[PDB]
């Protein structure tokens, strides 16, 4: 994702 | 006749006498920031913040936190963001966040500005709110890196994104959040927080004491394998980081 801080 | 506090998992609360369904509503209630010091007092509706009141809790006795409003004329009231409003006081600062932090030129070279602490701190500690537009995930991961600079998940449905041209303090400064660079080494971590203004958002915590104008930074957290889907110079980054090791 092109998101800080994503659960993966 | 009792008082019942109502302890989030940041360590933020709501306290009060509730009404006969338990509800925390009334002239009375507050919510208390996560240094159980600073509060916000006044008219809530089943523990939404509907005219909260800038207060310090001085002391509890009997369990009965005793307030003193702060001078002026500060009020606040819940403001959730949607997909297009930021807030509806966009200058208007967090009380909390202001005594803790303020926005400067980086110390990192070439990353603009950053989020400095503004007293020592120990462990632990809530420094600032990460608020922003609420968007999907589908929305920024099908779109441009040039525009997602400040795009932060909050859970597997929303995203929260400061677009232009709230990424000045100067047009938006309810919550500095956003202002902290990235490090591999960093000092504090975003965690999950319940705000009674912003609502469900996350924070910056400290890992560990912190000084009096040392720069906060978290780790980003982007997908290193996925090479990293990831801007450039964190790429580069991650290159010189895993050299070091
Ligand atoms: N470790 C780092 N190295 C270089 N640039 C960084 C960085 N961490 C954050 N940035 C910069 O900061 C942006 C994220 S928002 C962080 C605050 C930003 N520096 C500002 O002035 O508003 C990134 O798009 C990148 O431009
Ligand atoms: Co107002
Ligand atoms: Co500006
Ligand atoms: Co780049």
């Amino acid at each position: 994702s092109k998101s800080k801080d994503r659960k993966y | 006749h009792g008082v019942c506090w109502i302890y989030y998992p940041d360590g933020g609360s709501l306290v009060g006498e509730v009404n006969e369904d338990g509800e925390m509503t009334g002239e009375k209630i507050a919510y208390v920031y996560p240094d159980e010091r600073t509060a916000l007092y006044g008219k809530f509706i089943d523990g939404e913040m509907i005219e909260g009141k800038l207060a310090t809790l001085m002391s509890t006795e009997e369990g009965r936190p005793h307030f003193e409003l702060m001078p002026g004329n500060s009020v606040y009231h819940f403001d959730k963001s949607t997909s297009s409003c930021i807030s509806t006081n966009a200058l208007l600062p967090d009380p909390y966040e202001s005594e803790r932090v303020y926005v400067a030129e980086s110390l990192i070279s070439s990353a603009g500005e950053g989020l400095f602490s503004k007293v020592a701190v120990g462990p632990n500690t809530v420094m600032s709110f990460a608020n922003g537009v609420r968007i999907t995930h589908q929305e920024v991961d099908s779109r441009d890196w040039a525009l997602n600079g400040n795009t932060l998940s909050l859970d597997e449905e929303t995203v929260i994104d400061v677009p232009e041209p709230y990424n000045h303090v100067s047009k938006y400064c309810a919550s500095l959040g956003h202002k902290a660079n990235h490090s591999f080494t960093p000092n504090c971590i975003y965690d999950m927080f319940v705000h009674p203004r912003f609502g469900p958002i996350k924070c910056i915590r400290t890992l560990r004491a912190v000084e009096a104008d040392e720069e906060l930074t978290v780790a980003y957290g982007y997908d290193h394998s996925p090479g990293p889907e990831a801007p450039e110079w964190y790429q580069v980054e991650l290159k010189a980081f895993q050299a070091t090791q």
